C-alpha cells in the first residue's frame, strides 16, 4: 500500500511553490512508490510572524508534515524573518531546513535544535579569509565587528580558526549598529601595526564604516580589505573603497536549485530513514499535542549525515550546527568602481581567475601589509622622577652631575594633588627613560608613556586580575611595561620578562646615627616596640604569602604597612618607623642621599629588574637580545654611574 | 479621570474542569491610583496554536496592557512561547507557577518577559552553598545544549573561583539530545566522571534518559550524589522513578503560598508598575492589544514601562527583577526525594543567606583513608630510645613502641609527643619503627641511604627526627615547616678563615663534626678544604664527640644548633658554651618528610603551627629543650 508522507514549506512565490511540488514528485518518481510516496504542502510568506506560526501549527502541521523548508520573503522585514518556524517547528522537533537564511543566530543549537541549512551562514565566510590570509601570509590583521550575535560569531569563528595556529589576536575591534560615526575607532585601529583589515557588518552600517574610513584615508594602498556579501551589496557599495576585496555566496539568491536539492535530500534521507523501525508519524495537527515527536531528531540526525555529494548547488555536507559545509563562494573586486570576478572559491580550496588582482589605490600587484608602543610606569625614586611641565612648556634643561643635559619625556598619570585625582599630564625622566630611548634608537619603535592610575606595580586580587600596570599590560592599556620591577614565577607564567637590566636584592633600612641578617633575630623576635614596616601589596609581601617556610614571620611585617615608597623612607627619617624593608635597587640610592639611614645586611631574595611584556609578543625577543647588548659595552653601568650619586655616605661604624 | 486599567489572566490544568474561576481580584490595596479591570480565562491543555491563538483571541479590541500566565504543566516550552507574543505585542506578560516559571533562554531586550522562576545564576548559587554546607569539595557538571548553558557554566565559574577552599571541577560535560543517540555517547562519556558530586542540567524529560542511562552506567548509586535546578523538579506533582533516590534539588514552595497568591503578586506587580509610571508621566499606560494589525502606536513609547517594571513593591514584599526578567530573589526552598516518590523538604533559602535542616549523614573511614608506618632515628635531644621494664612487658607513659630489625624498644621525646599532639589534631593512626641502615639518610655515590630510603622504598611514609632540612631532600621528598630554631654551630671551652685553614696558626688547631650528616655533606659541598682536613677528627658518636671535647684531645666541636644549645643548658659542669649567640649559620629547621607532591601534606602544615598557636611549643621547650646551664644568664 502507498503512504502519503507530507512535507511542507513556506516560499515566496505560487510559482516557487509550483518548483517546490514539481521537485517534490521528481522525487516520488525516482524512488520506490511503492513503499512509500512523498506529499507536497507550502504557504506563501505570510505579512507578521504571528500570521505565519498560525500557518504552520493550522496549514501545514495538520497535514503532519515529517519537514518544513523556509526561504526569505521578497521584502525581508527587519532579519531572519524565518525566527518563527524554527521555534515552531522545534517545539516538536520537527527539521527545518532554510534556503535563503545566511544569518548567523541559527547556527546555535542551543536556541535553534531544529535548524539546518543548505546555505553557510555569514560567519563561515571566515574559512575563506583564514584561507585567504593563509595564502598571502599576513598573520596580522584586524577585525571589525558590529555587536550582535552576528559580529561576534564571525569573530569567534576566525578565532577559532586561528586557535588551531598560535591564537593570533592582533587586535579585535566591536562598535554598536546604527551608530553614524565611528571615527574615534579607527583612529584607535591606525595606531596598530598591521595593516590589513576585515569587517562585518550590515548595509547601512558598512556605510558608515567606508564612510568613516574614507576620512582618515585608511582606504588607501599598504591597506587592505577583506569582507562580507552584505558588505560589498545596497548603498554599502555606492560608498565601497576602490581595491576592496569582497565575498559573494552561490546561488544565494535562488531560492529553487535550493529547493530541488533540499527536497533531493529530504527524500534521501527519509529513504534512509524508513529502512529503520520503531518509527512514528509526527503530530497531527498542533490542537492537543503537548509532547513532542520522537523521531524528529533522529530524522536530523540522518538528514545532517545525507551525503548525496550531486546537487544542483554544489557538494552538501553538514557541520555540527546543521550548517552547510563545503560551499562555494565566488571573490569580487571593485575595479573601476564595479564589481569584477578576480576568482573564485569552491571547496577548501581557492581557485584564481585569469582576471588580475585588485589592491585599493593603484597596484598592478601589491600584496602590502603589517608602530607605537603605549609605556607604563610607577613613581619610584632612583629609576622615575616626576615633575609637571611648566605651564604648557616641556622639560628643564637641568644637567646630570657628569656634565650632560637631563633626558625628559612626556607621562600621564597619577595626580594626588588635585581632592579628586585626575590622569594628568606631567613630565617624568628617568635611568629607564634614557634604557627606552636607547632601545628607541637602536629599535624601530616609536613611544608613548603614561604611568599607571594605580600606585602599585600590580598584585592578583578581588574573577578580575591582578590590580596594578601589570594588569594594564594584560589588558593592553599598555604593551610594554618600563619600570623598576623585580621578577618572580609567580608572575613570569603569565607574562614575558626581559632580560634583566639590573640585578638587586632585598634589605633594610635603619639610621646609623647612634640588623645582623635577612634572618634577624630581632625580627625573629618582633616587638611591638621594635617595628619593621613595609608596603601592603608590594612584591615583598607577595613573597611573604607565597613562601610557606617563612608564612609565620609575614604577620608581623604585615601590621602597620605604608603606602608607597616616599612615606616609608620617610617614617625611619622621621623615626616613626625603627625599620624599613625594600629591594636594594630603590634603597641604596636613597642611602646615598641621605647617610643618615643606611643599609644592612646582605640582599637576600636576590633578583632582578626586568621589562615586562606579553609571551605573545616577539619585540621582547629583540629587547632582551638589545639589554645584553647594552650590559656587554658598560652602558648600564654608566647610567647606574649616573643615576647613582654615591657622593656621600661611608660604613658608619 | 477615573483611570482604569485593563488586564487579563490565564490558568491551565489546576486538575479541575470548572477550574476556581475568579477567585481573586477582589479589591485590595485599592489606593493605588489604577484600578485594574480583569478579564479571566482558563484552558486545558497547551498547544502553540492554542495559546497563541486565545491570547490574541483576549486581544481583539480589548487592549489589555497586561497579562499572567499560569499553569498546571510540567513543560519547559511554554514560558518561551508566552514570550515570543510579547516580543510580537509589547504587552509585559509574567508567569507564577510551573513551566512559565521555569527557566528560559535570555530574553531580548526588547521584549517583555518575566518569571516568579528564580535565576540560574541564583540557582546556581544555592547549588554550591548546598554542596558547601556538606563540605563536598570536589565535583563536575553534566550539562545539555538547552538554553542557560554557559550562563549556568560562567555562573558556576564565578562562584567558584571567589571561594578559598581547594573545590575542585573535574569534568564538564555537553551533549546535544539533537542528534539522538544510537550510540549511547552519553553512556560512553558519563561512564568517564568518577567525581562524587554531580550537577545536572536540562529539560525536565531529558533528565529521565540521562538518569536511565547513569542508572545502567552505575553513576546513582552508593556514595555519589545528584544536584539539580529548578527545571528538572518542575511542578514536582509527577516523579517518574527513573530518577534516583537521593536526588536533592531545588524549587519554589506550594505551602507558603498557594498559587492565587502569586496570581495576586503578579497582579499587584502589574498595577504598582501601572501607578509608578503613571506618577512619573501621569500617563494611562493602556494600549491597543490586537496582534495581527502592526503594535498601537505609543506602545513603542512603553520601554520605560519595563524600566520601571524591574523592581516593585508590595505587602512589605519585594518583586524585584533582574535584567534577565527573573525575579532578584524569591523564596527558595531545598528539597530532596524522600525515600519512595516522596518530594520532602530538607532547607530553606532566601535572599543573601541559607539554612537548612539536617545535622549529619545526610541520606573504610568516609572522610579520609589508608594507614601510615613511621621511621626515626635516636637522638640526644630529639628522640629518646629507652628499654622498657621487663616486668611491665610494655611502654610506660607518654613512651611510644618502636621495633628495630636486627626486639621492641620504647621511643620518647620531643618527634614523639610533636607526633603525638599532631596524629591527636588531624586524627590518624601510625606505626612506629627504628631505622637500621645509615640513619639519617646518606648518599654514597649514587644512592640514597637512611629514612629517606625506607621513604623512597615506600616502607615508610614520612620520617620524623632530628633529621635537617636541605635543598636534596626537600627536591626528592616535601618537608614540614620547621618547628624549632636550629642548625650547624659550635660548641667550646673558655667566617675569620681561621676555621679555612689550621696551618695558618702555627699549633695544629682541632675540629670534627659527626659524618654522615647533613652538616658534613654540606661543608663538602661548600667547603672542601675543611672537610678533607676534619675527615681525621671525626667522630663515632655525639656522647663520644663530647668525650673528645671534654676531656681534651679536641679544642672545638661542631654539630646541629638544637643539639648544642640543650647540651650547652645541660651538662655535668657548665664547663660547655655556644658560639658567640649561637646565631648560627644555615639557618634551619626540623622538618618531616612526606612521598612527595601527593600526600596529606598542607594538612600537617597547619597542625603543627596550631601546635605554636596554642603555646604548647613553648611548655615543652622548656619541658624537653631547657638546659640548667646558662644559669648566669
Amino acid at each position: 500500500d502507498p503512504k502519503i508522507v507530507n512535507i511542507g514549506a513556506v516560499l515566496s512565490t505560487k510559482k516557487h511553490e509550483q518548483i517546490f511540488r514539481e521537485a517534490v514528485n521528481q522525487a516520488n518518481f525516482f524512488h520506490f512508490t511503492r513503499k512509500i510516496q512523498l506529499n507536497a504542502t507550502s504557504v506563501t510568506h505570510r505579512p507578521n510572524a504571528i500570521q505565519m506560526a498560525l500557518s504552520v501549527c493550522e496549514d501545514l502541521i495538520s497535514s503532519q508534515v515529517y519537514a518544513i523548508l523556509v526561504s526569505h520573503p521578497p521584502a525581508p522585514t527587519d532579519h531572519l524573518t524565518p525566527t518563527p518556524i524554527s521555534y515552531t517547528a522545534g517545539f516538536y522537533r520537527i527539521p527545518v531546513i532554510g534556503l535563503t537564511t545566511r544569518m548567523s543566530i541559527y547556527s546555535d543549537k542551543s536556541i535553534h535544535l531544529s535548524f539546518l541549512r543548505t546555505v553557510p551562514p555569514y560567519s563561515h565566510q571566515a574559512l575563506v579569509w583564514f584561507e585567504m590570509m593563509r595564502l598571502f601570509n599576513w598573520n596580522h590583521v584586524i577585525l571589525i565587528v558590529s555587536d550582535d550575535h552576528e559580529g561576534r560569531a564571525a569573530q569567534k569563528k576566525l578565532e577559532t580558526l586561528l586557535e588551531e595556529k598560535e591564537s593570533k589576536a592582533d587586535k579585535v575591534l566591536q562598535f554598536e549598529p546604527g551608530t553614524k560615526n565611528l571615527t574615534a575607532l579607527l583612529l584607535e585601529a591606525k595606531e596598530l601595526e598591521a595593516r590589513v583589515i576585515i569587517l562585518s557588518a550590515s548595509e547601512d552600517d558598512a556605510t558608515a564604516v567606508y564612510k568613516s574610513a574614507a576620512m582618515l584615508d585608511m582606504t588607501g594602498a599598504g591597506y587592505v580589505w577583506l569582507v562580507g556579501e552584505r558588505e560589498i551589496s545596497g548603498s554599502a557599495l555606492r560608498y565601497a573603497p576602490d581595491g576592496i576585496i569582497g565575498l559573494q555566496l552561490i546561488n544565494g539568491k535562488n531560492e529553487s536549485a535550493h529547493i530541488s536539492d533540499a527536497v533531493a535530500v529530504v527524500a534521501q534521507a527519509i529513504h534512509e530513514l524508513f529502512e529503520m523501525e520503531q518509527i512514528t508519524d509526527p503530530p497531527r495537527g498542533c490542537v492537543g499535542n503537548t509532547n513532542i515527536w520522537k523521531t524528529g531528531p533522529l530524522f536530523k540526525r540522518v538528514l545532517m549525515s545525507s551525503k548525496y555529494p550531486d546537487g544542483v548547488t554544489g557538494r552538501i555536507e553538514f557541520n555540527e550546527d546543521g550548517d552547510r559545509k563545503f560551499a562555494q563562494y565566488s571573490i569580487m573586486n571593485l575595479q573601476n568602481r564595479k564589481l569584477v570576478q578576480v576568482g573564485i572559491f569552491d571547496g577548501s580550496y581557492i581557485i584564481q581567475n585569469d582576471r588580475k588582482i585588485i589592491w585599493p589605490g593603484g597596484e598592478t600587484e601589491r600584496p602590502q601589509g603589517y608602530t607605537r608602543l603605549k609605556i607604563v610606569t610607577i613613581h619610584q625614586e632612583p629609576f622615575v622622577y616626576v615633575r609637571p611641565t611648566t605651564s604648557d612648556g616641556t622639560c628643564r634643561e637641568e644637567y646630570t652631575i657628569n656634565g650632560d643635559p637631563i633626558k625628559k619625556v612626556i607621562c600621564n598619570g597619577p595626580d594626588e594633588t588635585i581632592p579628586g585625582r585626575p590622569t594628568v599630564p606631567q613630565c617624568c625622566y628617568g635611568f629607564c627613560v634614557d634604557l627606552l630611548i636607547k632601545l628607541a634608537r637602536e629599535m624601530d619603535f616609536t613611544y608613548e608613556v603614561h604611568l599607571v592610575a594605580d600606585g602599585k606595580f600590580g598584585t592578583q586580587e578581588r574573577a578580575a586580575a591582578w590590580n596594578g600596570m601589570m594588569g594594564e599590560l594584560l589588558s593592553g592599556q599598555a604593551d610594554m611595561i618600563v619600570a623598576p620591577l623585580t621578577i618572580n614565577n609567580e608572575r613570569a607564567q603569565y607574562i614575558e620578562f626581559s632580560k634583566p637590566f639590573k640585578y638587586q636584592g632585598l634589605t633594610i633600612l635603619v639610621k646609623k646615627e647612634i640588623i645582623t641578617g635577612i634572618n634577624d633575630p630581632r625580627l625573629r623576635n618582633p616587638s611591638d616596640k621594635f617595628i619593621y614596616a613595609t608596603v601592603k601589596q608590594s612584591s615583598v609581601d607577595i613573597y611573604f604569602r607565597r613562601q610557606v617556610e617563612l608564612s609565620t614571620m609575614y604577620r608581623h611585617m604585615e601590621k602597620h604597612n605604608y603606602e608607597s615608597a616616599a612615606e616609608a623612607i620617610q617614617a625611619v627619617r622621621d623615626n616613626k618607623l625603627h625599620a624599613f624593608i625594600w629591594d636594594s635597587a630603590v634603597l641604596e640610592f636613597e642611602a646615598s642621599q641621605k647617610c643618615d639611614l643606611v643599609t644592612t645586611g646582605e640582599l637576600f631574595f636576590r633578583s632582578g629588574f626586568g621589562i615586562g611584556m606579553r609571551k605573545d609578543s616577539p619585540w621582547k625577543q629583540e629587547v632582551s637580545l638589545n639589554i645584553l647588548k647594552s650590559h656587554e659595552n658598560g652602558f648600564m653601568e654608566e647610567l647606574d654611574k649616573t643615576w647613582v650619586r654615591y657622593q656621600e655616605c661611608d660604613s658608619r661604624s | 479621570k477615573h483611570p482604569n486599567m485593563d488586564i487579563a489572566v490565564i490558568l491551565v490544568g489546576t486538575t479541575e474542569e470548572v477550574a476556581i474561576k475568579d477567585v481573586h481580584e477582589k479589591d485590595d490595596f485599592h489606593h493605588l491610583p489604577v484600578t485594574p479591570r480583569v478579564e479571566l480565562v482558563t484552558m486545558q491543555e497547551s498547544d502553540p496554536k492554542s495559546i497563541i491563538t486565545r491570547i490574541c483571541d483576549l486581544m481583539s479590541d480589548k487592549k489589555v496592557q497586561g497579562v499572567v500566565f499560569g499553569d498546571d504543566t510540567d513543560q519547559e516550552a511554554i514560558a518561551q512561547i508566552l514570550d515570543f507574543i510579547s516580543v510580537q505585542t509589547l504587552t509585559p506578560i509574567l508567569g507564577i507557577h510551573g513551566g512559565s516559571s521555569m527557566i528560559m533562554a535570555d530574553k531580548e531586550e526588547a521584549s517583555m518577559f518575566f518569571q516568579f522562576g528564580p535565576s540560574i545564576e541564583q540557582q546556581a548559587s544555592v547549588m554550591l552553598n548546598i554542596m558547601e554546607e556538606y563540605d563536598w569539595y570536589i565535583f563536575s557538571i553534566v550539562t545539555t545544549y538547552f538554553p542557560g548553558y554557559q550562563d549556568f557554566e560562567n555562573k558556576v565559574r564565578s562562584t567558584i573561583e571567589n571561594s578559598f577552599v581547594g573545590w575542585e571541577l573535574e569534568e564538564v560535560i555537553h551533549l546535544d539530545m539533537s542528534l539522538d543517540d544510537i550510540d549511547s555517547k552519553i553512556q560512553n562519556q558519563l561512564k568517564k566522571l568518577q567525581s562524587p558530586v554531580i550537577l545536572l542540567y536540562c529539560t525536565k524529560e531529558e533528565a529521565t534518559y540521562i538518569f536511565e542511562v547513569a542508572h545502567s552506567v552505575g553513576l546513582t548509586g552508593y556514595g555519589f550524589t545528584w544536584i539539580v535546578p529548578s527545571l528538572v523538579a518542575g511542578d514536582t506533582d509527577t516523579v517518574p522513578d527513573e530518577f534516583p533516590t537521593g536526588l536533592i534539588s531545588v524549587s519554589y514552595d506550594e505551602w507558603d503560598y498557594d498559587l492565587p497568591a502569586r496570581v495576586r503578586d503578579g497582579i499587584a506587580i502589574i498595577t504598582t508598575a501601572a501607578s509608578t509610571m503613571l506618577s512619573e508621566h501621569n500617563s494611562i499606560p493602556q494600549s491597543k492589544s490586537s496582534c495581527n494589525n502592526i503594535q498601537e502606536s505609543r506602545v513603542y513609547e512603553a520601554h520605560m514601562l519595563k524600566r520601571y517594571l524591574i523592581n516593585v513593591t508590595f505587602e512589605g514584599r519585594d518583586l524585584s527583577f533582574s535584567e534577565d526578567g527573573y525575579q532578584m530573589h524569591p523564596k527558595l526552598v531545598i528539597i530532596l526525594l524522600n525515600q519512595e516518590r516522596k518530594w520532602e523538604r530538607v532547607g530553606k533559602y532566601k535572599d543573601r543567606s541559607l539554612k537548612m535542616w539536617p545535622v549529619f549523614d545526610l541520606y573504610s573511614e568516609e572522610h579520609k583513608d589508608e594507614h601510615l608506618s613511621i621511621v626515626t632515628l635516636e637522638e640526644a635531644p630529639f628522640v629518646i630510645v629507652e628499654d622498657v621494664d621487663p616486668l611491665s612487658g610494655t611502654c610506660m607513659r607518654n613512651t611510644v613502641p618502636c621495633r628495630k630489625q636486627i626486639i621492641k624498644r620504647c621511643c620518647k621525646g620531643f618527634c614523639i609527643d610533636i607526633l603525638k599532639k599532631i596524629a591527636k589534631t588531624v586524627k590518624f593512626t601510625y606505626d612506629l619503627y627504628l631505622v637500621t641502615n645509615g640513619k639519617h639518610g646518606k648518599k654514597i655515590n649514587g644512592v640514597w641511604n637512611g629514612m629517606i630510603g625506607e621513604v623512597v622504598t615506600k616502607r615508610a611514609y614520612m620520617a620524623v627526627g632530628s633529621l635537617t632540612i636541605n635543598e636534596e631532600r626537600s627536591e626528592v621528598v616535601d618537608f614540614s615547616v620547621p618547628f624549632i630554631e636550629t642548625g650547624i654551630s659550635v660548641m667550646v671551652s673558655r667566617s675569620d678563615k681561621k676555621f679555612q685553614r689550621p696551618n695558618d696558626f702555627s699549633p695544629a688547631f682541632r675540629f670534627g663534626t659527626v659524618p654522615n650528616g647533613s652538616t658534613e655533606r654540606n661543608i663538602r659541598n661548600n667547603y672542601l678544604e675543611m672537610h678533607s682536613y676534619m675527615v681525621k677528627f671525626n667522630q663515632r658518636s655525639v656522647q663520644d664527640a663530647l668525650l673528645s671535647l671534654k676531656s681534651g684531645k679536641l679544642d672545638a666541636f661542631i654539630y646541629d644548633a638544637a643539639v648544642l644549645n640543650y647540651m650547652a643548658g645541660r651538662d655535668e659542669g657548665c664547663k660547655l658554651v655556644t658560639i658567640g649567640s649561637g646565631k648560627v649559620f644555615a639557618t634551619t629547621g626540623y622538618g618531616i618528610a612526606i612521598q612527595k607532591d601527593s600526600g596529606w601534606k598542607r594538612q600537617v602544615d597547619l597542625a603543627i603551627l596550631q601546635l605554636f598557636g596554642d603555646g604548647e611549643m613553648e611548655e615543652l621547650e622548656a619541658l624537653w629543650l631547657t638546659g640548667i646551664c646558662h644559669n648566669e644568664k
